[PDB]
Formats: structure tokens, sequence, C-alpha cells
RNA sequence: UUGACCUCAAAUCAGGUAGGAGUACCCGCUGAACUUAAGCAUAUCAAUAAGCGGAGGAAAAGAAACCAACCGGGAUUGCCUUAGUAACGGCGAGUGAAGCGGCAAAAGCUCAAAUUUGAAAUCUGGUACCUUCGGUGCCCGAGUUGUAAUUUGGAGAGGGCAACUUUGGGGCCGUUCCUUGUCUAUGUUCCUUGGAACAGGACGUCAUAGAGGGUGAGAAUCCCGUGUGGCGAGGAGUGCGGUUCUUUGUAAAGUGCCUUCGAAGAGUCGAGUUGUUUGGGAAUGCAGCUCUAAGUGGGUGGUAAAUUCCAUCUAAAGCUAAAUAUUGGCGAGAGACCGAUAGCGAACAAGUACAGUGAUGGAAAGAUGAAAAGAACUUUGAAAAGAGAGUGAAAAAGUACGUGAAAUUGUUGAAAGGGAAGGGCAUUUGAUCAGACA
RNA sequence: GUCGAAUUUGGGUAUAGGGGCGAAAGACUAAUCGAACCAUCUAGUAGCUGGUUCCUGCCGAAGUUUCCCUCAGGAUAGCAG
RNA sequence: CGUGGAGGUCAGUGACGAAGCCUAGACCGUAAGGUCGGGUCGAACGGCCUCUAGUGCAGAUCUUGGUGGUAGUAGCAAAUAUUCAAAUGAGAACUUUGAAGACUGAAGUGGGGAAAGGUUCCACGUCAACAGCAGUUGGACGUGGGUUAGUCGAUCCUAAGA
RNA sequence: CUAUCUAGCGAAACCACAGCCAAGGGAACGGGCUUGGCAGAAUCAGCGGGGAAAGAAGACCCUGUUGAGCUUGACUCUAGU
RNA sequence: AAACUUUCAACAACGGAUCUCUUGGUUCUCGCAUCGAUGAAGAACGCAGCGAAAUGCGAUACGUAAUGUGAAUUGCAGAAUUCCGUGAAUCAUCGAAUCUUUGAACGCACAUUGCGCCCCUUGGUAUUCCAGGGGGCAUGCCUGUUUGAGCGUCAUU
């Protein structure tokens, strides 16, 4: 239950800082877990997403597919994976969007800076 | 608000133009001109007799009758029927009052709470709390009042050491100082016979 | 008239420039409830009154 | 507007009352925030008690005088009889009313018996800054309340 | 002639300052009427609305020319009470305080009036330098028509005598306060329904975390958060908890006894009169005009006056936190409040569109679906479109889009009808239908 | 009807609400005049007109007395629950 | 009896379809009303014990919105007036061209301006709405182009006045 | 030139429900009620008897302890002098 | 007998009630004290690859600098090297700047984008005329500086 009188349990105040939160707060609302292999291999939960980053459905009628990130769209609330599309009438592709709580980081892109953030949260 | 229906200027037409002689907006040209104003019968009127904030809220009672309540409430507590028939589930409890050794004041973690609880007979009533989780039954679920449930034990101590915090997280559970005893949880929805569980300390300084 | 001050042109000059038709790719935007411009004006139905 | 047996009223409400109601809605608040108040200024100011001592006077009038209650200051008579002066009795801690005199022998020696009660239950720590902890006492007039003679 | 002084000017002289906005609350001025009195003029509404001037985070008030008549109390403000009381009032309608008592908060003070007279001891500015919210040296100026020290009535001052007691101004590191960042639990395991499981069933885990929100339907355990703690960053104020650099200073303050003294605010107090105001009544406060004081004096003591006492304060000069107020501004937390004709006029490109010469007046308008997957292609038509096909869980969701009521209307089916129609009781005819087969 | 004048008229300017202007009709002062328009006081008062939202059960009236600037209204007694 | 909301309870109902709506189909109650089946629909809702109110409409020349009969009715008659052919187009009494007949008759239905309007000016494209019939045309709709000063005005002067 | 008929276009007033009479009684002048006369689809152009037709909460008159303009040795005041 | 009129049902119209939904309103409570001549509130006109409005901004114009985060923005186009990095972003923070014409509005005026004066500098064969760029010129009041006025008045020639 809440115990501090800084945070409020209001459902209207909650509802309107989810959609008008800017891109940066929304970076971390789009974070997703990893798989067992990658939780015990960093000893870490989840983390924020991030374009090229191998990821694996596991609900909704694309389960089971596999592909990597090509783009992550923020003003959507969404995320769009390179081989997971649906194809049009007129013979053309459009992406399909995806949440990325419904969504499993089987890879993990690294460079300086995530690497510095898994060690921050005490992964290896 | 006291300025809600009267931020107008409108004014009666009077009789001779084969309308109401309700007041009515003046100038022209937007649509909102020549309608009815002012009035509760009115669109975008004034509601009857507005509700004022000097409303009486709060209401005396007198404290010795006030505590004639708690004690009727408390004595309702021992008796079963009363008890049985307010929902708990204490069909095949042993013996009611139910009075718990003292050690119940110390215990620190949620899981031993829980387990204590249920060693006793309580199993069944908690188990009633989380299978009646439901959702409210009108305007009043986006007025922060969205899930309702039944009521579970009273845990009831005289010196605290941690089986507040360890029963905060439990639902239906709530845990009272014998000394400050509420009437509002010993007969909720004003209906005697609350399951409570007694510490021997508590239990004691009753009289 | 012909003979007009400057104040008077500049102001024509805005009011030419804000009467147009809202672009076709604007109602393409993600949460987009904009369909046409409802504050155009017609120079024989509503006078500008300066 | 006159009728039947009942009592005259005298209900004066004709002018624009409703502009000027009151409800007291912070009762509560203020309750929490007066206690906030005094436990945040005891933190603040020192281990010292919250509060000045004050003497013990008659009540005026010929109701009330069959009663002592708690005055505004010791005079300054009182504060000489005790040894001290005015300037470092404020000081200590003890309230100086220059304005009241002394009339009744019983009174001006009750008054110099708390004076002297003071002194002995209290530490005057020295200005060199050593300061020793002490327990704080939130209320002087709880440790030397006033009794009917 | 020359050089001062006094008064009065000028400069795009050196450096400053005032205006306007906002105005919920605050300090003043000015000032109605509707209304009530069952008419109406005094009265009431009201010392209110409108108008005008001036502030702050609070303002104002404030350390008694007070209250009292007691065994006296002791700055101001606010709450409870006094009290719908004393009193005012065509004594009609109506109006209406204050002392005491309990409580919240508490805090005290300083100028004028004295010869530094063996020393204007005081201060703005300029300039150089410096450890720059300032300091030092120097030079003009202000000022004796009075700038410092010393004393404000509680006192206090000039002399004489005898004694001890008590410190000042900075750095650094902590602590407090505020603004922020980051880290810190537990299933998405099986079966059924479904487009989607966040539903149901089964088996588990965490809990100082079962607040709230999101995610394709009711999610503690999928995501953000929540709970409990840890580790940082940047400022404010000297409030204090420790350490450290300076001896301020033949400095400053306090206390006993003797003696001589003890300055205390003027067109003001007060009085008459006129107007206004107050519960204040032979006159409560305020203001105009006329008169105009005293120093063992002066004010007050709620009935005018003379005379005799008593009580109580010390006006005509000044400053000051907290308890109190707040429909404005900024930042937060909430509700037995409203749910798109409701709730603010405005849930939307709303003080917008539009109207008026102008002051001003002032709307209507929220909902496809989980996702546009917003209908490729064929065919008829000049075209709009239609008929197919297709997308979707659903086109009985097609941008005239959730659900889709009534008035009113089309088609189809049944029935009746010689200047209305509709209704009540009863049964015929047609259509239609439940109940027991025990 | 009048048509060379006490003529007709454009623009500039002056007079503002108990005020203006009037060869005078109480005329005119932005379709508004025996006192304009706008906002506020203001939800002004009304013994007067209109309206006043579900069912069943039991009981069940008065238009008369006295007083009132009382006569379309109240008080008072009566009748009623 | 019924309605919005609140405490308690029925471990109440529900995407295998909650609420709402339609239904000369059924049942209960003297009645206010309650219950069920069928159709439509898509996400919440009810029984009982109590609490609470912005709680029940046929009327107020009631408020706002929507819709009828009247009714394919009144009417679309001032300003003398139109006709033939071709071109264009899906479509021509009304557009374009040619021919004919007419009018304004110089105080004009001609040629320029002041005030006022503000792009209506010009070209191309185009006809859902607007031009109270029509429309291929337009002062309509869409996209572009266009206003050139030492000498013309403003600017300067003063008038009543401010 | 309309009206009239056709093609196109297309309103409003008004509307409790409606629309055949005679007498009767009745709020003392009925489309409805009572007793009789009667009474047959759907309609077009005219017409002004009736619908006490429509247009406006009667300006006349009275009432109200409702106003306003104007007058005067009405009551009470007031600028100026 | 049809047509017509009326009543009911189904389907289709007209219309937008009802039900459910809610980034809004309303009321209560808590904390804080910060506008402007160092040019405010407000107004006008402009600024984007493709924008009318709203929102943001000022010729450095949906932004510049700085700090933080660490890879987007998104309707399309484009740019890509900005991706193990002084670095993506219609991001956050915000202490440095820019800030058109105005406005208490300040050279004088304003129904005019009207008309002067002073200083420095540049060009036109120029201290004087014309033009470009930069910097200035309101009022009341206070303290000081400087230059003065009056037989108001002193002393000395
Ligand atoms: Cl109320
Ligand atoms: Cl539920
Ligand atoms: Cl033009
Ligand atoms: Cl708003
Ligand atoms: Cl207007
Ligand atoms: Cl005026
Ligand atoms: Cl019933
Ligand atoms: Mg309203
Ligand atoms: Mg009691
Ligand atoms: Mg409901
Ligand atoms: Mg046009
Ligand atoms: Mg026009
Ligand atoms: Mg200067
Ligand atoms: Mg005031
Ligand atoms: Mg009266
Ligand atoms: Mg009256
Ligand atoms: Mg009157
Ligand atoms: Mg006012
Ligand atoms: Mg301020
Ligand atoms: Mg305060
Ligand atoms: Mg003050
Ligand atoms: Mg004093
Ligand atoms: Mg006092
Ligand atoms: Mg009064
Ligand atoms: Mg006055
Ligand atoms: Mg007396
Ligand atoms: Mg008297
Ligand atoms: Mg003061
Ligand atoms: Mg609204
Ligand atoms: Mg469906
Ligand atoms: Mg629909
Ligand atoms: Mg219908
Ligand atoms: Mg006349
Ligand atoms: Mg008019
Ligand atoms: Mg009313
Ligand atoms: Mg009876
Ligand atoms: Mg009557
Ligand atoms: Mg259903
Ligand atoms: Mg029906
Ligand atoms: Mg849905
Ligand atoms: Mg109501
Ligand atoms: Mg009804
Ligand atoms: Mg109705
Ligand atoms: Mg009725
Ligand atoms: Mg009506
Ligand atoms: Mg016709
Ligand atoms: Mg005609
Ligand atoms: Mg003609
Ligand atoms: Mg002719
Ligand atoms: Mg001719
Ligand atoms: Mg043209
Ligand atoms: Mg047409
Ligand atoms: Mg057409
Ligand atoms: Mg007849
Ligand atoms: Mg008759
Ligand atoms: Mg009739
Ligand atoms: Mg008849
Ligand atoms: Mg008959
Ligand atoms: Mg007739
Ligand atoms: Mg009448
Ligand atoms: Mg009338
Ligand atoms: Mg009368
Ligand atoms: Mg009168």
């Amino acid at each position: 239950a809440k115990q501090s009188l800084d945070v409020s349990s209001d459902r209207r105040k909650a509802r309107k800082a989810y959609f008008t939160a800017p891109s940066s707060q929304r970076r971390v609302l789009l974070s997703a877990p990893l798989s067992k292999e990658l939780r015990a291999q960093y000893g870490i939960k989840a983390l924020p997403i991030r374009r090229d980053d191998e990821v694996l459905v596991v609900r909704g009628s694309k389960k089971g597919q596999e592909g990597k990130i090509s783009s992550v769209y923020r003003l959507k609330f969404a995320v769009q994976v390179d081989k997971v599309t649906k194809e049009k009438v007129n013979g053309a592709s459009v992406p399909i969007n995806l949440h990325p709580s419904k969504l499993v980081i089987t890879k993990l892109h690294l460079d300086k800076d995530r690497k510095a953030l898994i060690q921050r949260k005490g992964g290896k | 608000s006291e300025k809600a229906g009267h931020q107008t200027s409108a004014e009666s037409w009077g009789t001779g133009r084969a309308v109401a002689r309700i007041p009515r907006v003046g100038g022209g040209g937007t649509g909102r001109s020549g309608q009815g104003a002012f009035g509760n019968m009115c669109r975008g009127g004034r509601m009857f007799a507005p509700t004022k904030t000097w409303r009486k809220w709060n209401v005396k009672v007198n404290h010795n009758e006030k505590r004639y309540a708690t004690a009727s409430a408390i004595a309702a507590t021992a008796v079963a029927s009363l008890v049985l028939a307010r929902g708990h589930r204490v069909e095949k409890i042993p013996e009611i009052p139910l009075v718990v050794s003292t050690d119940l004041e110390s215990i620190q973690k949620t899981k031993e709470a829980v387990a204590a609880l249920k060693a006793v007979g309580a199993h069944s009533d908690l188990l009633k709390v989380l299978k009646s989780k439901k959702l409210r039954a009108g305007k009043g679920k986006y007025r922060n009042r969205r899930w309702t449930q039944r009521r579970g034990p009273l845990v009831v101590y005289a010196e605290d050491n941690g089986i507040v915090k360890a029963l905060r997280n439990v639902p239906g559970v709530e845990t009272a100082n014998v000394a400050s005893l509420n009437l509002l949880q010993l007969a909720p929805g004003a209906h005697l016979g609350r399951f409570v569980i007694w510490t021997e300390a508590a239990f004691t300084k009753l009289d | 008239s012909s003979h007009k001050t400057f104040r008077i042109k500049r102001f024509l000059a805005k009011k030419q420039k804000q009467n147009r038709p809202i672009p076709q790719w604007i109602r393409m935007k993600t949460g987009n409830k904009i369909r046409y411009n409802s504050k155009r004006r017609h120079w024989r139905r509503t006078k500008l009154g300066l | 507007a006159i009728s039947k047996n009942l009592p005259i009223l005298k209900n004066h409400f004709r002018k624009h009352w409703q502009e000027r109601v009151k409800v007291h809605f912070d009762q509560a608040g203020k309750k929490v925030s007066r206690r906030n108040a005094r436990a945040t200024r005891a933190a603040k100011i020192a281990p010292r008690p919250l509060d000045l001592l004050r003497p013990v006077v008659r009540a005026p009038t010929v109701k009330y005088n069959r009663k002592v209650r708690a005055g505004r200051g010791f005079t300054l008579a009182e504060v000489k009889a005790a040894g001290l002066t005015a300037a470092y009795a404020r000081t200590i801690g003890i309230a100086v009313d220059h304005r009241r005199q002394n009339r009744n022998q019983e009174i001006f020696d009750a008054n110099v018996q708390r004076l002297k009660e003071y002194q002995s239950k209290i530490i005057v720590f020295p200005r060199n800054g050593k300061a020793p902890e002490a327990e704080q006492v939130l209320s002087a007039a709880a440790t030397f309340p006033i009794a009917q003679p």
C-alpha cells in the first residue's frame, strides 16, 4: 500500500502522466524482460528496449516468431520487428506494432553505455 | 461554483412577443442569443438551491453513549451465532473468543504471520477475502473506488513489536491496539459479530 | 480604397495568407483530428471590420 | 409573519451574511501544523524548555478573586529578592513584567520561592561552547505547577 | 577691485530613484439605491456594491495617557465564552459591543529634551590599492541653525567610597533545510474458451511491496511503479555539533552604600459649535471653523454641574517575529461531488467562430477497430456511385463510422372503414399462446 | 409642393443622458426617446397570474366570529388530522 | 414501489456474452412495479440488511434539440425581347462564335474617380456545395501570376477646432 | 401581366382532438352531450356564411397600500443668492 | 374489388435518446512567496523541406550556447556517420546569449511605417550638401560636481 505523501493513487493523474510523457521518459516505460539464458548470464530482470536487439514474441497471434528490433516507435508506445509484418491486399507490406512487455530479449546490443548500465544495476 | 449559471447579462423580454417571460441572452449572431437563462429549467442555467459548503458534515455523539456501542460490539464478538451470521467462516473454530500466544506480537515477516493465522483456524476466512474481489457496480469506479472485497479477521494486540507491519499487506486483515478499539471495525456496516483474534496480553488488559 | 495607409495594407496582407485550405499531409499525422479549416473567410460573406 | 404561541426570535441575518461564512474544515489540519511547529521549534531552538517560567498572581474581580493563576512575569522587586538582575533573568528563561507591583506579602513570598526552586533545578551551560548534552524537558509549567493556597 | 556667506537657477553634469501590471487576502478615502418597515420621510439594507489612492507574503496592531474597584490584573492578534446580553431604536421594524474566565502564540524596545568643549570624537562621494554584499590610505564635501558616544521614566545622570564577576571577530569540516539523480522482491508453468488471456481450472513464489497505471477483456508475481533501505550531485542559511587562525583591551558591561539632581513632545490637550459616525445614551470616534492651556501638572474612572477626596495610567515622536487572513500566483495530496443539455462559458485550433460604430455580447462541437488491416482486382455507368470480390472476431463497425430509443417516413403482410377517431362491460369469429398429462 | 434662395449638399469640427439639440412636433439624439445604449448592484420586491413529478390504505373540511388604511390579504376562534 | 451514490453481506451474475434497446410472446402483484423467453448488442452489473440525496413529469404562451400536418401547396408575373445555325460536351431555352431582331439614346445600361470593400483583377485547371429553373459558364472551388514615380498624391502650411 | 395546366424549384401563418344540420337543456348563442333529420370512395376551380378564424398576457374601465412624465404656498428638503 | 386512411409487426429510413466510457470541471486540505525603466502584463507583424490554426520562437526566429540522459525523429521526403561516442532526440534540465515593431514607453510626432539634433566612422573631388554603419537626446525628485543670478548681504580695495 501507499505510504508516502509525495505519491498519488489518483487514476486521473496517472493516466495523464502516461499519455503526456516526454520521449525520454517513454524509454523507461518501454522496457522488456530478458530471457532465462540472459537472466542467468547477466543477473538482471529487465532492460529498456533498444534498436538492433534480438527478441522473441511470447504473447498474441505472433507468438513464437523472432527477429531484430528495427524501430522503437516511442510516439506510438510500440516497437517494430524486421520480419514480423502484415501483407496488404495490394501486395504492400506494413510493420506490426508490438508492445515490449509482450516480448523477451534473446540478444543484447552492447556498447560502452549499455555495459555501464548493466553493472550499475548489479549485473555482470 | 457560486457563479455557475449567472455569468450572463440576460434580461426578460416581457409579454407581448408570444414567448415565455424567462430572461433571455441579448445580442445576436451566435445562436446563444435569445436563449433562456438563469432558470433551473433552462439549459446552462443555475440549479435549484445550489449546494453549499456549510452543510453539516460531522455529527456529534455523546461520549458515554459512544462507549455503550463499543462495549456491545466487543461482547458480540464472543457469540458464535452472531459471528457466523456476519459472514465469517468460523464453522470449525474450536473456541470463541479465540486467544493466541503473546509471541504473535513479535512476528516480523508476512509469510510467518499468515502461517500462524492459518494454524489457529483462520485459513478459511482469509481465502474468502481473496475470492471475493470484484469490480464496483457504478460511477464510483473512476472516483478512486474501483474494487470491493469482504472483511477478514481482526487481530488485537497489547504491544506492537512487528505484528502491524507483518499483516499490513494481507488482504482483509486489520490490526488494532486493545486500548483504542474502533466501532467501525468491530461492527462493519453496523453488523455485529466481527471475527476477532486476541493475543494473550491483550485479552488480560481488557479488565 | 486605392488610398490606404501602410498599417491597413499590412493588415490585409496577413488576412490573405491565412485564407487557405489545410495541407493534406497534416491529416495523416498520428493523433490528428483536424479535417477542415474552421477559420476560412470569403470577402462577400464575412467582413474584416477594420 | 406572526402566528401561534411561539417565542420571539432575533436571528440577525438581514445583511449579506453568506459572503462571510467561515467553516473550520481545517481543524484537524491546523492541529497537525501546530504539533509540527512545536516539534520543529523544540529541536531548533535549544535543549531549553520551549516556554518561560511564570509567576502566580491573584485573579481580579470579586467573582474570580478566590483563585490564583499564572501571571505574565515576575516583578522587578521579586527578581531582586531572588538574587539576580532583570536583564540576566530574561536570558535564563524567566519572564519579567515591569508594570506589575507587589502589595501582598503572601503573593510576594510565593513568587520568591518559585524563583529559588527554578534556579536549583536548572543547569546553565557555560559560554565557552563545551555544552554537555542534557535531556530536554519540554514544559517548565509542568515541572513547576501552580497550587491553590 | 577681489574673496566669502545666504537664497535661487542651469547642464545629454556623476550616481540613483518613482510611474505600469496583478489585486483572493491587507491599509485608507469616497459612497448609493433596490430591499425591510405589509404605505412612508427617521431608521433598515450599510458605515455594504460601484468609484479612487497605497502595500506585503502576510498586512495591520503592538510594549498602556489600558482594564479595573478586586486579596487586583498587565504589549498586540486569534479561538471558546461573555451575548442576541448592557445599550441604541417613528423604543416601531430592527440593531448591538466591552471588562473578567479557558486556550493558541509569546519578545522586547528607542528617539527629542543634558557642554565631547583638554580638542566633530560622526558621515556621503571621488581616487589608489586590496582578502570586493566590503576594507584601508589620501583628497574635496556635508555638518556647530548640532553629526557621534552617553540616558528614555521599568528609570537614569553628575560626584564620593568599597569590591569582585563577565567576552571579540573570522576560516575549515560536520549537522540541519531545500532542489535533484541512481540502485534495491516474486510465474508470464500446464488445461479449456477466445481475434487477443489480463477470463476459468490446476500447481507455485514474493510480501515493511495485494496503492495506482500500462500492456489486443477483471494482471501483487509481463512492464513502470509501490514498500524498505543504500550510495551520490548542486545550493541556501551561521540555527549549532566539532576543529582551527587571530587577543581583541591600560577596552566594554554588570552589581553595593552615601550625596546632589532628575531635562520627558503646543494651534496640541481641552472647550464651544456644525456635519458625519457609534451599542455609547446632557453627546463613541473622526473632521471643519472659533477659542486656546497647565507643571505636586495632564488624561481616564460610561448622567450634565459646583465643592471635597480617592484610584489608575503618562498623550500630543518612533521600531518590532509568532499565533490570524487569503475565490489571485506557483507546487502537491484528496472527495458518500458532476459525468458531454451535467460539471467552469470552454473535456475539442474557447474567450475561439460570429454580432455590434462602440462599451460589450458570446456559442455549437467528445467515442470506427486490438491493429487501417481505410476495401487490391472484375464488371455496369460520362461521373457520383452500384453489383461482386476482399480485410476483420464483427462491414447488424465503411472516415455520413460504438451502442442506435421516440416523434416522423418507405416497402411488405394482416384487418377494418355510409359526415371523425379512440374507450367501458359481455360474447361470436380469426390469429396466437402457457399450464397437467402421474 | 418648391426650384437662385431663410437654397441643396460632401468632408472637417463642436455640443452627451435629467444632459444635449429644437423656425417648438415632446420632436430628434445609430430601426431605441414624456429621459439613449452597455455592464453591475440583481436571483431587486410582488397581498397578483401560471406551474409544481410514484402507488395503495384510513380519517376528512371551510367560505362563519372579533380586530386590522381590513374589502383579491392577514391575525384570532371554529371546523380537521 | 422505483432512481444516482455509500457501509456490510450473498467466497452473487458475466466475453460459453454484463448493461442498454426492440419484442397485439409467457408469469406474479389491487397498484406503484417485478420476473422469464426471443432478437439486437459488446464490458460491466445485481439480490438482501442499512446509510444518503441535485431521487420519479403531460402541461408552466416551460428550456434545448429533433420532427410533422399544412404541401409538391402559396408562389418563382416591375425595369418593351427574343430567334436561327454551328462549335463544345455524358447532358445546352441559359457557355462560345456567326447571323438576325431590339434597347440604353451623351443628366446613358457610355468613359473615369472620392468614401467603403480587400484580391472580387488576370491565366490555367475544375462543378460536390453556392448563382431561390438550369449550367459545360461565373464576383463559385483549386493552383499560380500581377500594383515599378525627383515631376501624380501623402509628406509641408494653416482653418473651425484639438 | 396574373390566376389556370405542365417541367424544374419550393416556404409560412396556424394546429387539444377534430370538422353535416334543427331544437333542447347547458357558464343563459354546440363540431362533440340528449332527441330527431340523415348519411357512400377519391377529388378540381371558385367563394367569403361559419369555425364566437388568425395576428397582441385589453391601450378603454376597475382593483393594487405597483410606477413614471408634468403642475402647484401638498408634506419634507436642496444648488444658488 | 383496388386506390386511399388508420392500427400492429419485420426490414430499411430519419434523428441522436439510452447504456458504457473520460488526459475535463468542481470542492476541501497542505506547502511556498517570485512582475516591471537591467523595459513588465498586453498588442502587432514575422520565423519550418512540405503549415492555415493551436503550441513554440524573434532576422541567431517550432530555435543558439551550456548541463544531463545514451540512440532516435516519424505523415512523407531527406540526412545518414550521429552509434564501444564531447553523441541521435518535436527528450529532459537550464545558470550563457539572441530578443523584429510596439507597449508604464522615454528626441518630437503617430488615422503618417512622418520629422529633427548630437558624437564616432565610411563613400560621393566635402566641418557646411547627400547617403551607409555604430552610439546617443523624456519627466518629477534626491545626493554630489561644475557654471552662474540677486545693493538678500559681509569683509577688504
Ligand atoms: Cl447545501
Ligand atoms: Cl469483477
Ligand atoms: Cl485596394
Ligand atoms: Cl478550464
Ligand atoms: Cl454590442
Ligand atoms: Cl459620452
Ligand atoms: Cl406489485
Ligand atoms: Mg450549469
Ligand atoms: Mg457523554
Ligand atoms: Mg447503471
Ligand atoms: Mg474567391
Ligand atoms: Mg455587403
Ligand atoms: Mg548625467
Ligand atoms: Mg482597511
Ligand atoms: Mg415599504
Ligand atoms: Mg410589500
Ligand atoms: Mg413604494
Ligand atoms: Mg468596492
Ligand atoms: Mg511582491
Ligand atoms: Mg504568518
Ligand atoms: Mg508591520
Ligand atoms: Mg512605556
Ligand atoms: Mg492585554
Ligand atoms: Mg449598523
Ligand atoms: Mg461618509
Ligand atoms: Mg461614575
Ligand atoms: Mg449623558
Ligand atoms: Mg508600526
Ligand atoms: Mg458544457
Ligand atoms: Mg458486434
Ligand atoms: Mg452506429
Ligand atoms: Mg418509430
Ligand atoms: Mg401635445
Ligand atoms: Mg433602435
Ligand atoms: Mg426565485
Ligand atoms: Mg368518512
Ligand atoms: Mg384570483
Ligand atoms: Mg445481454
Ligand atoms: Mg410496440
Ligand atoms: Mg469494447
Ligand atoms: Mg430536481
Ligand atoms: Mg409519469
Ligand atoms: Mg415532456
Ligand atoms: Mg400536472
Ligand atoms: Mg410549448
Ligand atoms: Mg403553384
Ligand atoms: Mg407576385
Ligand atoms: Mg420584365
Ligand atoms: Mg425608351
Ligand atoms: Mg432607342
Ligand atoms: Mg474575372
Ligand atoms: Mg438553382
Ligand atoms: Mg444544378
Ligand atoms: Mg345546431
Ligand atoms: Mg337556449
Ligand atoms: Mg367549437
Ligand atoms: Mg349533437
Ligand atoms: Mg345522434
Ligand atoms: Mg368565414
Ligand atoms: Mg390582461
Ligand atoms: Mg397588457
Ligand atoms: Mg387594501
Ligand atoms: Mg411615484
